[PDB]
């Protein structure tokens, strides 16, 4: 038997490492965690420590709250019966206003004014998040890579409870808060407006997320096929390029006739995965602003 | 029609992003080369992209891609046809000479270092607070070739610090001299560590370290290369 | 034309079949006694393909297609126009998808390097054979399979998939999705890592895999490690495929009826079956 490097062999542990320290505020750093044996095996095994300032406790705290206003309702729907509440725990749904109250805000509590505070809370968790990801970045001189790229993400999750029910003219068109009910809601639209396999975005989307899982197979396969030459240390082969680097190269030249560089396979990902959501959220926005049945819109664009 | 617009749009934006993807992947290795090393006819479609350079920390300097390429180190292969296309024959012992799957390139020769600027990887015993923390311990371990001959035995961890992972066993061999086997190229077991790559009376030829106590890229790449080698040139001494 | 660090590995050796005869490379292209079997089961295939678009008379990309035979000819053959053709394409894939992979592990030794990829390519190779041979063959169809056509191929999947209702309601549908999406992720965060360390703030020196792992530990609480997320990326995206399969494969054998009623086994367990309340009780 011939080591493939997908598990480790030996766990060697050392004193916790807490961190560079750049510019980043100190104060404001957690202790090192415990260190897990358990992941050791597929990862490193140190939890911990955490940054939290004042714009992560906001976050962590909306979050927390949104996950507590659908779980109340969800205990309520359960009559507080917890044998219930476990066992009907994916048909519970929050359910957005009813297209009657428009846009605003005056549906009882009860019959949606729950869905949009719980919505609250998720909106300023996402946002206040997405802040995070930058002010790490910058307060460790790093680029801002990490946050452009939740950017795209965001965007989707924008669309589908925000810019479109607001162009769509009411709360009624966003997604419920519910396992089953969210499923049910995506395959509802998808018939609402002519079968989505026949707008040009889902179809875009989709071949990205076929692209991602092809690509980091190829890239995690290939940068394990090369780890004998240390080629999973890829800022140092960008600085100094490795025989790792020029094999893995040249694996993909002599396949496909063409072949990347240790920087420049991680643009590609970058893009392969950000334009998933990127073209999905256009296939969203356009579906019944501007176009009602993609179906029709393809029997005249095509 | 707003959608037909978007979507003609899309098309558009995306050529240009593969085309400035494939340029930025053309930073090394570029310009294409004939067999002997001139610059070859046809490059293709896509231009060279313009140079960038890192700013690489602790005081080492700077790269600029693309650049002059460069092999800064001789290659014992030779032409097996007339004609462009075909293998190239080595000169020599390929494993001695570093080159097929044996070769290694002209990295610095020094070591990498952690981002406090300390060497990235040490042996254990010289690295405080480290230790075994699961599985095997295979210091102390026979090191058995793909002849099923033992060929050393297992005086160290040479262990990463900031990422905490092995990364070679350092083996002692029969006249005292050690040598470093990358670690994802040996198979701990219980009462062994085998090495299918190398064949016994291969292992005093693994690229030996100037310190005993640090490794450099260059060190490395050498001693990787070589053991990998081993693989398809040791294969007349393998076993099973 | 080779890379200006190419010719020291274009060694001789390495081949699984044949020797020396056709180790070589074309261009860029290795090609070897897999890179020719691949080359013919291509091309005789494309050949088929275009040649099966007269017989359906269209010469159209989004017209072409090449239908399987219909259920009634159950597992036999079938005349080229009735069914013939797609069954020959399809054996021609397979070989062109085996002879890839064969070649990309010839490929992997003359590099020394190991056989991860096209062992990560071989659940891509599965994935395909469960919709086009294993699954027809425990339904006992050809014409269970999809069709060669660029859209026709998507009417297959709604076609498909609502057979069995809202097909969401799969529970291994459920957990492959689960891995794509987690995939997706991994690659946008991956990508964007390594980036923000290499091309930091202006002027200013390149961050190391400390400031990498740093920046996550800071964001998340932990950092996987540069080792592990490589792992990560293989494992995420394998397992989605896999489940894909599997999804797939119990849909028309094991179970058969609507997904969504696959679910009362949870809703009926006897100690809350009929207990009041809720949307069920
Ligand atoms: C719109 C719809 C809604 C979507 C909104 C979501 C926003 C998502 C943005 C995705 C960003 C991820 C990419 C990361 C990246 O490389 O950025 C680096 C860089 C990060 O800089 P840094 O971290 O401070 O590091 C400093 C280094 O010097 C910098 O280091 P570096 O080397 O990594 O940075 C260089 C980078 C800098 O690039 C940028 O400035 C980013 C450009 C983003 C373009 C967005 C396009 C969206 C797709 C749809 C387009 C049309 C719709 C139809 O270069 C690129 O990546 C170039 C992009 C390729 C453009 C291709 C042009 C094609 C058009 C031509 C057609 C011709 C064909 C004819 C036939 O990103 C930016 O400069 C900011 C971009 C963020 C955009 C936010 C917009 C929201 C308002
Ligand atoms: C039967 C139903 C319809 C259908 C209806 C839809 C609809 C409707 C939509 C999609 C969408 C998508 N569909 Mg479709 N789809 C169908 C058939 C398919 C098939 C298939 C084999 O048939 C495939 C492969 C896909 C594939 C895809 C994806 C490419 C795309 C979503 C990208 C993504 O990652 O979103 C996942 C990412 C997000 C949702 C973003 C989330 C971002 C936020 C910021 C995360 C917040 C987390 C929160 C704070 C909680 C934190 C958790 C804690 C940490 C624990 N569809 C059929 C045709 N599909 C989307 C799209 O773009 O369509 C154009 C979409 O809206
Ligand atoms: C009406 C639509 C139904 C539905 C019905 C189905 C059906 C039906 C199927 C799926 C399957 C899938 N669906 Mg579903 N699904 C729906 C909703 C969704 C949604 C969503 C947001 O709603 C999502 C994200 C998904 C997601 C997915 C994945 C789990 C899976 C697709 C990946 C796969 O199989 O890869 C496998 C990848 C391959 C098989 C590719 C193999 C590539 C080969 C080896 C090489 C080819 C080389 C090529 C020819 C080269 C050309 C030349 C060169 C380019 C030069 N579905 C709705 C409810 N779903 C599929 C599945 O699981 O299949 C196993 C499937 O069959
Ligand atoms: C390229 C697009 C892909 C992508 C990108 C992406 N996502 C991102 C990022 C990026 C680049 C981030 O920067 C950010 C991040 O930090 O990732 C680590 C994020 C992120 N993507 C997330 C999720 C997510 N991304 C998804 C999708 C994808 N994101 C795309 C496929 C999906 C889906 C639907 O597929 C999900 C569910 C988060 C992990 C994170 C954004 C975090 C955020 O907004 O947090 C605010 C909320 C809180 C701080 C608290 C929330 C409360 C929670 C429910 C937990 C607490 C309750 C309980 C104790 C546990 C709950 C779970 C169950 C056991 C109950
Ligand atoms: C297992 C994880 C993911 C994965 C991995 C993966 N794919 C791979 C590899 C790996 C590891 C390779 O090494 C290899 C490669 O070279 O990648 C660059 C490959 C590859 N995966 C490819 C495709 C592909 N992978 C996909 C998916 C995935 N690949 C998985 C998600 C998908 C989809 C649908 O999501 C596609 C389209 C190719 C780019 C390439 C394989 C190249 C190859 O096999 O070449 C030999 C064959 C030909 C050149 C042509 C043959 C033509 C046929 C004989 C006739 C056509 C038959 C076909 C059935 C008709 C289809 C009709 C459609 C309209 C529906
Ligand atoms: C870190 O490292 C890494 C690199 O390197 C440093 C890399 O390169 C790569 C590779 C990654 C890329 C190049 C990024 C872009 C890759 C994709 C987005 C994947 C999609 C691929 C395609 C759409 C094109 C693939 C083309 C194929 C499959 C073949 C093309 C076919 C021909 C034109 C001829 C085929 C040749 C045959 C038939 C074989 C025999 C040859 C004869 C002619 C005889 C990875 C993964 C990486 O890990
Ligand atoms: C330069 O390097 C880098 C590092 O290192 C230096 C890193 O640290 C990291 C940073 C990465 C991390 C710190 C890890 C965090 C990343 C993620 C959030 C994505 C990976 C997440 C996981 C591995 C855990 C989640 C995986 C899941 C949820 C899949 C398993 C779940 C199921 C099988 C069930 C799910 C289905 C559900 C919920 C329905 C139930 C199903 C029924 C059958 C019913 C990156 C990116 C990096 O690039
Ligand atoms: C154990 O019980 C306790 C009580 C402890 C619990 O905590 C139980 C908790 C649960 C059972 C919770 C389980 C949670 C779920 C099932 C939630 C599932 C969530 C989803 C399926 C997400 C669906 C997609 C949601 C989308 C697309 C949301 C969009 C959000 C918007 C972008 C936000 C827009 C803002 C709005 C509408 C507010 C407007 C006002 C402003 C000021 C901006
Ligand atoms: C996604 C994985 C999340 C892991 C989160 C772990 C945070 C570690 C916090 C440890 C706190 C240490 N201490 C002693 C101050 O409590
Ligand atoms: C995303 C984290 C994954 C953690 C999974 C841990 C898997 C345990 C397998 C370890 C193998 C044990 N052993 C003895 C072979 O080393
Ligand atoms: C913390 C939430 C911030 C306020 C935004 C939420 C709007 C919710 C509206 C509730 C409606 C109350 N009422 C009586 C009209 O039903
Ligand atoms: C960054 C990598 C770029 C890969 C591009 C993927 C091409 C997919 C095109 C499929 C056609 C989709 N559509 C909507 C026109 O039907
Ligand atoms: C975009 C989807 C289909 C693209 C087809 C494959 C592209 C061919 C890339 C191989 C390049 C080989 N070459 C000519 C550069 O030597
Ligand atoms: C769909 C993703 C693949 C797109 C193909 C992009 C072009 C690759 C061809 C690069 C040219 C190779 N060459 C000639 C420079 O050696
Ligand atoms: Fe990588
Ligand atoms: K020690």
């Amino acid at each position: 038997a011939e080591y493939q490097n997908i598990f480790t062999q030996v766990q060697v542990r050392g004193p916790a490492d807490l961190g560079m320290t750049e510019d980043v505020n100190l104060a404001n750093r957690s202790g090192v965690g415990p260190f897990s044996t358990l992941l050791g095996w597929f990862g490193n095994a140190q939890l911990g420590p955490i940054y939290l300032g004042s714009l992560g406790v906001l976050s962590l705290f909306s979050g927390l709250m949104w996950f507590f206003t659908i779980g109340i309702w969800f205990w309520y729907q359960a009559g507080w019966n917890p044998a219930v509440f476990l066992r009907d725990l994916f048909f519970f749904s929050l359910e957005p206003p009813a297209p009657e109250y428009g846009l605003s805000f005056a549906a009882p509590l009860k019959e949606g004014g729950l869905w949009l505070i719980a919505s609250f809370f998720m909106f300023v968790a996402v946002w206040s998040w997405w802040g995070r990801t930058y002010l790490r970045a910058q307060a460790l001189g790093m680029g801002k890579h990490t946050a452009w790229a939740f950017l795209s993400a965001i965007w989707l999750w924008m669309v589908l409870g925000f810019i479109r029910p607001i162009l769509m003219g009411s709360w009624s068109e966003a997604v419920p808060y519910g396992i089953f009910s969210h499923l049910d809601w995506t395959n509802n639209f998808s018939l609402v407006h002519g079968n989505l396999f026949y707008n040009p975005f889902h179809g875009l989307s989709i071949a990205f997320l076929y692209g991602s899982a092809l690509l980091f197979a190829m890239h995690g396969a290939t940068i394990l096929a090369v780890s004998r030459f240390g080629g999973e240390r890829e800022l140092e082969q960008i600085a100094d390029r490795g025989t790792a680097a020029e094999r893995a190269a040249l694996f993909w030249r002599w396949t496909m006739g063409f072949n990347a560089t240790m920087e420049g396979i991680h643009r590609w990902a970058i893009w392969m995965a950000v334009l998933v959501t990127l073209t999905g959220g256009i296939g969203i926005l356009l579906s019944g602003t501007v176009v009602d049945n993609w179906y029709v819109w393809g029997q005249n664009h095509g | 029609d707003l959608a037909s617009l978007a979507i003609y749009s899309f098309w558009i934006f995306l050529a240009g992003l593969i085309y400035y993807l494939q340029t930025e992947n053309m930073r090394e290795g570029y310009p294409l080369e004939n067999e002997d090393g001139t610059p070859a006819a046809n490059q293709g479609p896509f231009p060279l992209p313009k140079p960038k350079t890192f700013i690489l920390p602790h005081g080492r300097g700077t790269l600029t891609v693309p650049g002059p390429e460069s092999e800064d180190r001789p290659i014992a292969l030779a032409r097996t046809a007339v004609s462009e296309g075909f293998p190239h024959a080595p000169t020599g012992d390929p494993m001695k000479d570093g080159v097929g799957p044996a070769s290694w390139v002209a990295r610095r020769d020094l070591p990498e270092l952690d981002g406090h600027g300390h060497n990235k990887i040490k042996p254990m015993k010289a690295a405080a607070g480290f230790h075994v923390s699961a599985g095997k311990n295979p210091i102390g371990l026979p090191v058995r070739g793909c002849d099923l001959e033992i060929a050393g035995k297992v005086v160290d961890i040479w262990v990463d610090i900031p990422e905490q992972m092995a990364r070679f066993l350092e083996v002692e061999l029969k006249d005292g001299s050690t040598r470093l086997l990358p670690m994802q190229m040996v198979k701990v077991q219980s009462n062994r560590v085998h090495v299918n790559a190398l064949s016994s009376d291969l292992f005093a030829g693994i690229p030996t370290i100037k310190s005993p106590t640090e490794v450099t890229l260059l060190e490395e790449d050498k001693i990787c290369g070589y053991v990998a080698g081993g693989l398809m040139y040791a294969a007349p001494k393998r076993k099973s | 034309a080779l890379l200006s660090f190419e010719r020291k590995y274009r060694v001789p050796g390495g081949t699984l079949v044949g020797g020396n005869l056709f180790d070589f490379w074309v261009g860029p292209f290795y090609v070897g006694f897999f890179g020719v079997a691949t080359f013919f089961f291509a091309a005789l295939g494309i050949i088929l393909i275009a040649w099966s678009c007269v017989l359906q008379g269209t010469w159209n990309p989004q017209l072409c297609s090449v239908y399987p035979p219909a259920l009634e000819y159950g597992l036999g053959g079938a005349p080229l126009a009735k069914g013939g053709l797609w069954q020959i394409i399809t054996i021609c894939a397979t070989g062109a998808f085996v002879s890839w992979a064969l070649r990309e592990v010839e490929i992997c030794r003359k590099l020394g390097i190991g056989y991860h990829i096209p062992f990560a390519f071989a659940f891509a190779i599965l994935a395909y054979l469960t919709l086009v041979l294993f699954r027809p063959v425990m339904m006992g169809a050809w014409g269970y399979a999809f069709p060669y056509g660029i859209w026709t191929h998507l009417d297959w999947v709604s076609n498909t998939g609502y057979t069995y209702g809202n097909f969401h309601y799969n529970p291994a549908h459920m957990i492959a999705i689960t891995f794509f999406f987690t995939n997706a992720l991994a690659l946008a965060l991956h990508g964007a890592l390594v980036l923000s360390a290499a091309n930091p703030e202006k002027g200013k020196e390149m961050r190391t895999p400390d400031h990498e792992d740093t920046f996550f530990r800071d964001l998340v609480g932990y950092s996987i490690g540069t080792l592990g997320i490589h792992r990560l990326g293989l494992l995420l995206s394998l397992s989605a495929v896999f489940f894909s399969a599997l999804c797939m494969i119990i849909t028309g054998t094991i179970w058969f009826d609507q997904w969504v009623d696959w679910w009362q086994w949870w809703v009926k367990l006897p100690w809350w079956a009929n207990i009041p309340g809720g949307i069920n009780g």
